[PDB]
């Protein structure tokens, strides 16, 4: 209910099962990932831009991030 | 996120793929995951969770199916003990039945044992045998309802498929 | 059981390959004092002309090789079939 | 799954089981534990592109699943260890049929991604058996 | 009653200074 | 939640033994029950703390997607076996069970032997099945068989029917 | 040690039944409580209060060989299990191993997804 | 503040970094032009030989004797009660002798110093010759310490107090493996540090690290289970 | 979120409106409002006194009477003279605390921590990436306590 | 359920009832305490809900600030000689050179 | 603590004070120039006079904090947008009003 409407996991599990983890990761996982992917997203954008030019960059090929 | 436990062993780790050298005592969680925790814990690690759940269920059914083989051979031996007098029972039993009895023995079937100790290859062979049986019974739609749950439309479509298959097989030249 | 499971790794030993060169390369950093002594011996021997035959750098080389192979020999042996430590001891 | 049709059979669909090599099992398991991000990405991308351009009146309806083509190609490169091309269209002919089946089961008959993983791993296994 | 072990003589045995003798037994353990 | 629900069975049990038991010796029996079962609970707590801290999750499927090293798995199996055997009870950790059964009220003695030890068994089964363990279980098998033998050999020397049932 | 065949006077100081304060008595079958025999009660509360007198008395009390065998019984059981493990390993039978062949799936546990 | 620094050393990492190595030869090499006194005084390098087993045993005994003397000084001598007549005789000796306090300390500390020396030497020999080739280092340490301390308490304190000695030996072995044998609170290299070989291109290394990061994203429970909302 | 206009008699209520639960700002963090005097002296703060600080003093005087009575409710064995003296001392203490609060408000207005009738030329652009409070406050009383939601 | 105000009101009601039972005084004693406790508990728990949400948000922002601190501490915690090592040279020069624009 | 840039900036010489008004005037001018340039990397040499004024007016710790905050702001602006963040937070709260059922029998890893 009102106490446990802040996270889709029960309060006991939140209190004990998350030891030494960032509350950003626990509560806003998508923002945490997209923030840690800041440079990788720019590299992927550059890779796409060069691919549209016919220049396939092999180095940044694995960087295909969906979330 | 998966973590890890700090390691105490002072042993070098050499990775040819990444051309890096690491010490076991100094590894982060990801390095431990990719180096120390990279081993396998099931017969078929190349399968997904759903695929390996199906594999495990088929393996259990295969163990029970080999036990069913042994039980059926025992029941046929009991039948021979009644329909055939002792004056000629052992000859007819040594014809074919005794060989199958020794085939379905302690190592080849789990029986009453706690664990049927199979390698991953043996488990895969048992599961493939179960899948062959499933294929040959499903091609005729025998799974419904004992071994399958199908809706009414699925049952009707399967009946039509089996009817066409039966006609095609009946109208084939004999070998 | 673990023995009934597939193996997740394939080392050079398990592939029938010799890791001796790589292990030598990765054990050379363990022994740099001896390598520097050997280099100094070679430099001094090249410095003078027609030195006494009882003046060789084979002994510094022996020290360096002993130090290096003290690192490469056991490790590879630990990866060989039939080198298991035993059931109890 | 791990069944081969019997070429000379008394009936239509008799099959015989086989077990892949330990090398193939190890390779497929390791790559799936290393490239499982791309598969989940393909599933989520398929769902999101159906959400956005699924309606026929949308501007992006004619583009189909092309935004997930990059994810499919990345998954192919990761599973093939960057040795059999940069795109799944460059697949060897042995894995061509399995690739076609995967594409059908992933983007035409939108089955649950378990079957799609089965077909993609079939492509990978065909490639491995060809070039072990 | 003490031996240097850096002169190529293991435990005072001074006959084998011209070869590598220690690896596997004294220097390392095969 | 599994571990917590396993841990919630102590307070009502101790309250029943402490206040409902008619025998005057049942206070010490309640203390023994609490201390023994709580030592077992501490061992299980250490094991579950290892599990949670190493793999930051709370789901058995997430455990399936993770592998513990040999040392970690050995520590986990030893801890869970020893804790759930404190609650089982196992040799030599059945002194609390003997004292409590002799001194607890008959209703709780029915409930203590009948059920709670089965909760310990269920906890051990859930914990050990979800984790790959590569050590030989001969030590645990020997402990269990020694418990069986030790309990069976003491049945002749019991003139108390309730203590005899406790040994059974 | 053994019981004394000689006739002895009834005990004057022996452990007896004691009940918790404010105890509700058991009133089954008319609430008829008979006086208890002192020897019977003494035997009832004798083993529970028996203690060893000196350090190491537990060894030589009774049969030293039997006590040693009982003490070494868990070790004997473990060693016999090790011998049986050797036999199973030589014959590839069921070993004393935690067979993780289900990969973590429990016994007939429901595994369904929520929409 | 470190424990067992020389044994707990990543020699490969130290050599790669160029850091000084405690395993480097610590010895003196006189030339054939030095004085005889220079030749003799250069023989002190034998005291620096950690492979000299006699020297190692003597120094372990010295450390044990120092620990025993410290225990006698701080916790041992003051705990026990000397008879009054004996104390009076000792103080009379101190009165009539120029350095009687040194003799008193020699007499009082001699049993403790000898016990410490014997325990240290026997412990070093036991660990070095019996348990240095065992595979399970933690188990070997625990068992060796348990047996050694059970025997020691059975002969130094009281034979009846041997279970407690065994338990204390188990605890001491666990502590020794945790800190004296493992680099806890004494790390000499950063966690996750590595060294590179093979002369791989920087582009290739970047590609490999991108592949590792893609695999690393599977360690997140939300990513792996597909439980992320569209951001 | 709106704040009570400064230099009025309710300007001290802006002390209870905080955009973040932080006690203080960082070293290089710009204050919410333009700085009038960063190197403020005691007489500078006194000169910057206004109706907001006077209203804070008046609020202390108004609420200080029941608080002083509540303190006196625990007094026993006391004559009327001592009771009146204790009440006077407690009330003067509360009024002095109100004076301190007004001084703090003037200092904050000098430093730009609270509203001072001035606005920065370009506001700091913040993305409310983590937001557990907007929907809660827009449907509750607490929209009046958090500035800028 | 959904309203922290109603949850606090129920909490105050039950707290008053349990305090009456614990004190052994009859219920329906000091009846004005029930609405007073309801109001006080409702306000207190409403404020605590708001404060915990605010604390979680500012904690997320503080963690964003702290990730920089942990990175720069890891670079400053490198053992001597590891700064120029191949595993940390790039990051060390990024923070020492590129991130030096004051 | 020794690794904390904030805690090191909070340290100061005895008698050292910061004219925050002048510091923030210079910072606002320099950052307005930089944002007018609007480059991925803050090239302070492209706003020379304002860069000199910012260096003279502000202290080293203040400038370090300002540059760290500017880097964080640039990253956030390149990553997110207001309406996207609003929708994401609304969806996150709505999901938090529910439960996270386990993904039994997955298809990956
Ligand atoms: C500077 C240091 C501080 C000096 C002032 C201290 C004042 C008191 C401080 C408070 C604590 C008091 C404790 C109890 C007590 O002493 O009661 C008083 C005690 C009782 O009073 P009393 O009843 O009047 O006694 C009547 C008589 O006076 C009874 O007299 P006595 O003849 O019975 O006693 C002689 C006295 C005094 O003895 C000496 O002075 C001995 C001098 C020679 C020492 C040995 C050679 C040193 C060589 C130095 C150079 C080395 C170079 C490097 C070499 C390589 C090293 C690896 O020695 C002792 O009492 C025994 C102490 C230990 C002796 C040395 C042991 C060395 C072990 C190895 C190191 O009175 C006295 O002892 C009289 C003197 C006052 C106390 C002095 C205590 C000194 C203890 C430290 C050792 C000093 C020498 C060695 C220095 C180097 C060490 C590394
Ligand atoms: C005694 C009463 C027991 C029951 C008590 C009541 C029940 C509740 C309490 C808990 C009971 C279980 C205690 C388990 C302790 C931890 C064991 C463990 O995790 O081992 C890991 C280890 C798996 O790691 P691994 O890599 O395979 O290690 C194999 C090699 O050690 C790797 O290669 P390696 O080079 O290490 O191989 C050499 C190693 C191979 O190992 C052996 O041969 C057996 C080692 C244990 C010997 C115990 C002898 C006791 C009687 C004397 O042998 C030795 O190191 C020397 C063996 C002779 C030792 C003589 C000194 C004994 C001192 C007194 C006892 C101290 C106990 C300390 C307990 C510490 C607990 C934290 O698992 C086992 O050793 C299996 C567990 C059973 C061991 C033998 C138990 C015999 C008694 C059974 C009683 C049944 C009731
Ligand atoms: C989730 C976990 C975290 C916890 C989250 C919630 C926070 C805790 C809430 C607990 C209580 C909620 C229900 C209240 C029931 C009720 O209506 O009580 C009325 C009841 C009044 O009884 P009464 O018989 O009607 O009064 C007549 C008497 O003659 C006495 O009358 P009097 O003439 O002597 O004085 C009258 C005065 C009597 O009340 C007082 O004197 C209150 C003193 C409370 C203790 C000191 C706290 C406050 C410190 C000073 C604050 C100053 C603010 C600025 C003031 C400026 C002007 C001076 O005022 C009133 O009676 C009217 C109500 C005033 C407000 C009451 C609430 C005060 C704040 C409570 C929370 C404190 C902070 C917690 C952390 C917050 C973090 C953001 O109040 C009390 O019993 C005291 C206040 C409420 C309880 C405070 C102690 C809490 C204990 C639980 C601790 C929980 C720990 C959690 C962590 C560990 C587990 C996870
Ligand atoms: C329980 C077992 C406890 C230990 C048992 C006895 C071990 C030593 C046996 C005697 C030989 C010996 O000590 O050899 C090692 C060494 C041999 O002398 P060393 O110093 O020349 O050793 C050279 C290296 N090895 C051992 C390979 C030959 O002697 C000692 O350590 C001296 C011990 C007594 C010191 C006083
Ligand atoms: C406006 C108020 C509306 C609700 C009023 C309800 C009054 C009756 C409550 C039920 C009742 O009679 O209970 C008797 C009992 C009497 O308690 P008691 O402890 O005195 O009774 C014990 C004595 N015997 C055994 C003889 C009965 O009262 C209660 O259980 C609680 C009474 C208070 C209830 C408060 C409800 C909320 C009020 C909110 C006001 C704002
Ligand atoms: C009391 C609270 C629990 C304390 C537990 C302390 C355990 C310390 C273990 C230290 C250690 O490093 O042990 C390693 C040792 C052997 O592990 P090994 O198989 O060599 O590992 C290689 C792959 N990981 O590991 C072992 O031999 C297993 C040790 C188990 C100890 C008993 C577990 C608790 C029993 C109560
Ligand atoms: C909290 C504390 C945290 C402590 C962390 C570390 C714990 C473990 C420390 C172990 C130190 C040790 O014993 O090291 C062994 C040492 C020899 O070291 P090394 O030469 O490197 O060993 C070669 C390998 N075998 O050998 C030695 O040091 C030898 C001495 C060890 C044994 C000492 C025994 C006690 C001595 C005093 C006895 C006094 C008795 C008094 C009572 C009786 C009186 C009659
Ligand atoms: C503190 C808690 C300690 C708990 C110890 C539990 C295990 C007990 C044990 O293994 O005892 C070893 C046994 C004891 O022998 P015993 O002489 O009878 O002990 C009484 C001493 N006054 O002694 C032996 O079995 C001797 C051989 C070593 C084992
Ligand atoms: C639709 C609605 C319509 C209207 C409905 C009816 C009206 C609703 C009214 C709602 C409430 C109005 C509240 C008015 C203002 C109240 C002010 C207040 O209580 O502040 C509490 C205080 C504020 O926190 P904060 O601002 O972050 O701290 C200073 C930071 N510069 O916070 C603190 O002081 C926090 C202290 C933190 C450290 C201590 C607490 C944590 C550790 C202890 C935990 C608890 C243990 C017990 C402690 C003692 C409890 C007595
Ligand atoms: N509890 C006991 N302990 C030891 N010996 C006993 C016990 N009860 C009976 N006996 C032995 O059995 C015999 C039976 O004696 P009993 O018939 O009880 O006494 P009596 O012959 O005087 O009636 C006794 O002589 C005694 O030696």
């Amino acid at each position: 209910g009102v106490w446990s409407n802040i996270h889709p996991t029960d309060k006991v599990t939140l209190s004990f099962a998350n030891i030494g983890r960032p509350f950003r990761l626990i509560y806003r996982p998508e923002i945490f990932l997209r923030d840690q992917q800041a440079k990788f997203i720019q590299l992927e954008k550059e890779h796409i831009e060069k691919s549209k030019k016919g220049e396939f960059v092999e180095t940044t090929s694995p960087l295909v991030l969906w979330n | 996120a998966f973590g890890g436990f700090r390691q105490t062993d002072n042993s070098l780790i050499i990775d040819d793929r990444r051309k890096i050298i690491l010490n076991t005592r100094s590894l982060n969680d990801f390095q431990q995951k990719i180096y120390l925790r990279n081993f396998f814990t099931n017969y078929r690690p190349d399968l997904s969770s759903y695929d390996y759940f199906a594999f495990k269920e088929k393996l259990r059914i295969g163990e029970l199916f080999l036990n069913e083989y042994r039980k059926r051979i025992n029941n046929e031996v009991r039948r021979a003990a009644i329909l055939t007098p002792t004056s000629s029972l052992r000859e007819k039993m040594n014809h074919k039945i005794a060989d199958q009895i020794l085939d379905l023995s302690s190592p080849h079937v789990r029986g009453a044992h706690f664990q049927a100790v199979r390698s991953w290859t043996d488990a895969s062979k048992i599961v493939n045998y179960v899948e062959e049986k499933q294929t040959k019974i499903n091609k005729y739609g025998l799974q419904f309802p004992l071994l399958g749950n199908m809706t009414e439309e699925q049952c009707a479509s399967k009946e039509d498929e089996v009817y066409q298959r039966l006609l095609k097989e009946m109208q084939k030249p004999p070998k | 059981s673990s023995g009934d499971l597939p193996s997740a790794t394939l080392s050079m030993i398990q592939q029938g390959q010799d890791p001796k060169e790589l292990v030598l390369q990765h054990c050379k950093p363990n022994c740099l004092h001896w390598e520097q002594k050997l280099k100094r011996c070679e430099a001094k021997l090249r410095e003078l002309v027609n030195a006494d035959p009882e003046m060789s750098c084979m002994y510094p080389l022996r020290d360096w090789v002993t130090c290096v192979e003290a690192c490469v020999q056991p490790q590879i042996i630990s990866q060989l079939v039939g080198a298991q430590k035993g059931r109890i001891w | 799954m791990f069944l081969n049709p019997v070429k000379d059979s008394e009936f239509d669909d008799e099959v015989k089981g086989f077990v892949p090599s330990e090398g193939e099992v190890r390779f497929v398991a390791n790559k799936n534990k290393e490239c499982g991000y791309y598969l989940q990405g393909i599933e989520q991308c398929r769902r999101k592109m159906v959400q956005l351009a699924g309606d026929s009146s949308s501007q992006f309806h004619s583009l189909g699943f092309l935004p997930c083509k990059r994810l499919v190609d990345a998954h192919y490169r990761c599973m093939t260890d960057d040795k059999f091309g940069s795109t799944i269209e460059e697949v060897p002919e042995i894995g061509l049929d399995s690739a076609q089946k995967f594409f059908d089961c992933t983007f035409q008959q939108l089955k649950p991604m378990q079957s799609c993983r089965r077909f993609f791993d079939q492509v990978v296994r065909d490639v491995y058996r060809a070039n072990g | 009653f003490i031996y240097r072990d850096d002169i190529g003589a293991f435990w005072g045995i001074k006959g084998y200074e011209e070869l590598v003798t220690e690896v596997g037994t004294h220097k390392g353990h095969n | 939640l599994f571990f917590m629900c396993y841990e919630l069975l102590l307070i009502p049990s101790f309250l029943i033994v402490y206040f409902v038991s008619p025998s005057r010796r049942a206070i010490q029996a309640s203390l023994y029950f609490v201390i023994w079962t709580q030592l077992g609970s501490l061992l299980v707590l250490i094991a579950i703390s290892y599990i949670i801290s190493i793999t930051n999750t709370y789901e058995f499927n997430d455990l399936k997607y993770f592998n513990f090293t040999n040392s970690e798995s050995t520590i986990i199996i030893f801890l869970i076996f020893l804790g759930f055997g404190f609650k089982a009870p196992i040799w030599p950790f059945h002194y609390w069970l003997t004292k409590t059964h002799v001194e607890a009220p008959s209703g709780f003695s029915i409930y203590l032997s009948g059920f709670l030890v089965k909760t310990a068994l269920y906890g051990f089964y859930k914990f050990n099945t979800s984790i790959f363990i590569d050590i030989d279980s001969s030590i645990f098998i020997a402990i269990c068989i020694m418990g069986v033998v030790d309990s069976s050999l003491k049945m002749w020397g019991q003139t108390d029917l309730k203590k005899l049932v406790a040994y059974g | 040690y053994m019981g004394n065949p000689a006739v002895q006077s009834p005990p004057k100081e022996f452990f007896n039944y004691h009940y918790v304060p404010d105890n509700y008595p058991d009133a089954l079958s008319g609430f008829r409580i008979a006086y208890r025999d002192p020897f019977e009660v003494q035997h009832v509360f004798a083993y529970e209060n028996w203690e060893y007198q000196y350090d190491g008395q537990w060894w030589s009390m009774g049969s030293l060989a039997c006590n040693v065998l009982f003490f070494c019984t868990p070790l004997f059981l473990y060693l016999i299990l090790q011998v049986e493990e050797l036999n199973s390993e030589k014959r590839g039978g069921t070993s004393n191993k935690f067979y993780h062949n289900n990969a973590g799936f429990f016994h007939f546990q429901i595994y369904d997804n929520k929409q | 503040m470190e424990l067992n620094s020389s044994a707990k050393e990543d020699s490969h990492y130290v050599g790669v970094l160029g850091y000084p190595s405690q395993h480097d030869p610590h010895t003196l090499h006189p030339k054939k032009h030095d004085s005889t006194f220079t030749k003799v005084y250069a023989c002190r390098d034998m005291l620096w030989d950690h492979h000299w087993e006699v020297r190692n045993t003597l120094y372990a005994g010295f450390k044990g004797a120092l620990l025993g003397v410290a225990y006698a000084s701080g916790f041992g001598l003051i705990s026990k009660t000397v008879p009054s007549i004996v104390l009076k005789k000792m103080f009379r000796f101190v009165r009539n002798n120029n350095f009687g306090h040194i003799r008193i300390m020699q007499d009082l500390l001699t049993p403790y110093a000898l016990t410490g020396f014997g325990l240290g030497s026997v412990y070093y020999l036991y660990q070095h010759n019996v348990w240095e080739n065992r595979s399970n280092k933690w188990l070997a340490e625990v068992l060796s310490n348990a047996l050694f301390f059970q025997v020691a308490t059975a002969v130094c304190v009281n034979p009846g107090f041997h279970i407690y000695g065994m338990v204390g030996g188990i605890l001491f072995g666990t502590l020794k493996y945790a800190f004296y044998n493992s680099s806890f609170f004494q790390e000499k290299e950063s966690i996750g540090s590595y060294t590179t070989f093979g002369d791989l291109s920087e582009e290739e290394r970047k590609k490999q690290e991108y592949k590792d990061y893609i695999q690393f994203l599977g360690n997140y429970h939300k990513v792996r289970n597909g439980q992320l909302v569209d951001l | 979120s709106q704040t009570f206009a400064h230099d009025s008699f309710l300007g001290g209520l802006n002390l209870f409106k905080r955009r973040d639960p932080r006690f203080v700002l960082d070293q290089g963090e710009r204050p919410p409002y333009p700085i009038i005097n960063s190197n403020s002296s005691f007489v500078d703060v006194l000169s910057n006194f206004n109706k907001a600080d006077f209203g804070l003093v008046l609020f202390s005087a108004a609420i200080g009477f029941p608080l002083s009575r509540w303190v006196l409710k625990g007094l026993t064995f006391s004559s009327l003279n001592y009771r009146r003296g204790l009440f006077s001392s407690v009330y003067g203490g509360v009024i002095l605390w109100g004076l301190v609060l007004g001084f703090n408000n003037s200092y904050y207005r000098l430093n730009g921590f609270v509203d001072n009738g001035l606005v920065w030329k370009r506001k700091e652009r913040k993305l409310n990436k983590y937001d557990f409070t907007s929907e809660f406050e827009d449907n509750s009383f607490f929209k009046k306590l958090r500035i800028r939601d | 359920m959904s309203s922290m105000l109603i949850w606090g009101a129920c909490f105050g009601l039950f707290t008053r009832a349990a305090a009456c039972k614990a004190s052994m005084i009859p219920l329906t004693t000091s009846p004005w305490k029930y609405p007073k406790y309801m109001i006080v508990s409702a306000v207190t728990f409403y404020y605590f809900d708001w404060y915990r949400r605010m604390a979680l948000e500012q904690l997320c922002y503080n963690e964003e600030k702290l990730e920089r601190y942990q990175i720069r501490a890891k670079l400053q915690s490198l053992k001597i000689g590891e700064e120029l090592s191949d595993a940390y040279r790039e990051s060390f020069f990024e923070h020492a050179v590129q991130k030096n624009n004051i | 603590m020794e690794f904390s840039n904030a805690l090191l900036s909070q340290t100061k010489l005895p008698g050292q004070q910061y004219d925050y008004k002048r510091c923030f005037q210079a910072s606002n001018t320099h950052f307005e120039c930089l944002d007018s340039i609007r480059d991925a990397y803050d090239n302070h040499h492209k706003c020379p006079q304002t860069y000199q004024a910012w260096q003279s007016s502000c202290d080293v710790g203040i400038r370090r904090y300002q540059m760290d905050n500017r880097e964080q702001q640039k990253k956030d602006q390149l990553l997110y947008s207001k309406e996207q963040l609003k929708n994401y937070n609304a969806a996150k709260n709505k999901e938090a009003y529910g439960i996270t059922a386990p993904k039994n029998l997955s298809f990956a890893f």
